[PDB]
């Protein structure tokens, strides 16, 4: 009985990362662990990148869809409940990408989709007008363990996720990872009807007959903490914009615009969510206080409310333009969002 | 291949002492090899208090994001913020270029407790 089975009922991506990556860590050295769980309305990026340039947050914003870095690698995708997502767990030298990749392709077949691995991380079946991805993989390996996680596309809002992963048109210079672009498509015009609970029977069952043994389910209640250790630590930074935003690899932002009273451009060298250095460059009769603003605006936070602040905080000082610098804060505010 | 001045560890990194006291450290060939092309090294926060067998960076290569640790305790002195821009560097130059961090060995009792150059393939022929 070295298997085990885990379903999570929670669609919240903070909870549901949270608890893969406990589970994954507090693992037995000679299990093999596999995890069903989706997410409602969420956009999930890899360790490396840089949510302002690969989604749209200002639609996420808008809409509250929720931005959850995870530990693995791997560019941007997007969840709903109608996607699915797997993670498969073993520890080493066992744990082989390449087994849990085809147990998935088991249960396609299993449920009569015939899907085909493609490049290292994607999978995808034939169509009339041309090749279709339905899944997306990335992974993470320690000294002793390896977690293979994937989606399944089966009837999720194609639309939404077009529109949350084509980021607005800003001028950002950042490292990290970018993300592949694919075609998506769903598994339903393959298997019209096909539910989350249906995928899930196939890749337990195909889970089951590899490692020819079974055991009963358990399912990881949404509303109340799992007795997993270490948990709410780790679900209260999986859940921090420190993380989530925060982990942003160093990039610079320029920001430009047309006020009535002159151009402003901004650049901003940012570095773990802070901005380490601004920089203004305007032909305003007034430079007073936007020259003095670069340099208060050191150590902020890239955000909207904190560039608010110091811009309320800079009024005190320079009243003669209190309008001006009403606008300046208003544009600033989104042009970061 | 393994340069035999060097001390190893169980996670595949090679420490280097350095004249100034300091310590160089990086992953072993074999374990560049192992992983893949180097995409992205997420290095460690400049001037933190690391512990031995605690993952202080993570290595991500279009294979997967692995994790890397610091075989030693002590200072994370600096970065090789050169990576940031040529992970490649992990691959080509796992000795040379392609160094992650430096760090002072705040307990070096932990030094006694490792592996030497002859020690370390006759882990790898079985590891
Ligand atoms: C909890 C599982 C997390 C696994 C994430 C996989 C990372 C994928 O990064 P890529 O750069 O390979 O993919 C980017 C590309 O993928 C398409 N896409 C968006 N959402 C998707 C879902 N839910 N499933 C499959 N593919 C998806 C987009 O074209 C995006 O540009």
């Amino acid at each position: 009985s070295t298997l085990r089975l885990l379903i999570s009922d929670s669609y919240d991506p903070w909870f549901n990362l949270a608890v893969e990556e406990c589970i994954f860590r507090q693992m037995p050295a000679t299990q093999r662990v596999l995890f069903l769980w989706r997410n409602a309305d969420t956009v999930v990026i890899g360790r490396a990148q840089n949510p302002w340039k690969e989604c749209n947050t200002r639609r996420m914003e808008e809409d509250n869809v929720r931005l959850a870095r995870r530990s693995s690698g791997g560019g941007a995708v997007f969840h709903d409940l109608g996607n699915t997502c797997f993670t498969f767990m073993a520890g080493k030298p066992e744990y082989d990408k390449t087994i849990s990749t085809s147990i998935v392709l088991n249960a396609l077949n299993a449920l009569g989709v015939s899907a085909e691995a493609s490049g290292r991380n994607d999978l995808v079946v034939k169509t009339v007008e041309g090749d279709r991805k339905v899944s997306g993989s990335a992974y993470r390996e320690t000294k002793d363990r390896g977690f293979h996680h994937g989606t399944l596309l089966l009837n999720a809002d194609l639309s939404r996720l077009a529109n949350y992963l084509n980021p607005d048109k800003k001028k950002l210079a950042a490292k990290g990872i970018t993300s592949v672009r694919s075609r998506v498509t769903n598994l339903t015009e393959l298997l019209p009807g096909i539910t989350h609970e249906q995928v899930c029977e196939a890749i337990t069952e195909a889970f089951f007959a590899h490692y020819g043994e079974r055991v009963e389910a358990e399912i990881i209640s949404p509303n109340k903490t799992p007795d997993l250790p270490n948990f709410a630590e780790t679900f209260a930074r999986q859940s921090s914009w420190e993380w989530n935003f925060g982990q942003a690899p160093a990039f610079s932002h320029l920001l430009d615009e047309r006020f009535t009273w002159g151009g402003v451009e901004l650049h901003f060298d940012v570095e773990k969510g802070h901005i380490t250095r601004a920089q203004v460059f305007t032909d305003s009769l007034n430079p007073a206080p936007l020259e003095a603003l670069a340099g208060r605006l050191q150590g902020c936070l890239y955000r909207a409310d904190m560039l608010q602040q110091e811009c309320e905080a800079l009024l005190v000082d320079f009243p003669e333009q209190e309008k001006e610098l009403r606008e300046l804060s208003a544009w600033m505010a989104g042009a970061v969002r | 291949n393994v340069p035999a001045e060097l001390k190893y560890s169980k996670e595949h990194e090679w420490l280097r002492k350095e004249a100034d006291g300091t310590y160089t450290v990086g992953i072993t060939e074999h374990a560049q090899e192992l992983l893949g092309d180097m995409v992205f090294v997420d290095l460690p926060e400049v001037g933190a208090t690391v512990s031995a067998g605690d993952d202080c960076a993570v290595a991500e290569s279009v294979k997967a994001a692995s994790d890397i640790y610091a075989p030693v305790s002590g200072e994370i002195v600096a970065v090789n913020d050169a990576l940031s821009d040529s992970p490649e560097l992990v691959n080509s130059e796992p000795y040379a270029g392609g160094w992650i961090f430096k760090i002072k060995a705040s307990d070096e009792s932990e030094l006694e407790s490792l592996l030497d150059a002859t020690a370390y393939e006759a882990l790898l022929e079985d590891e």
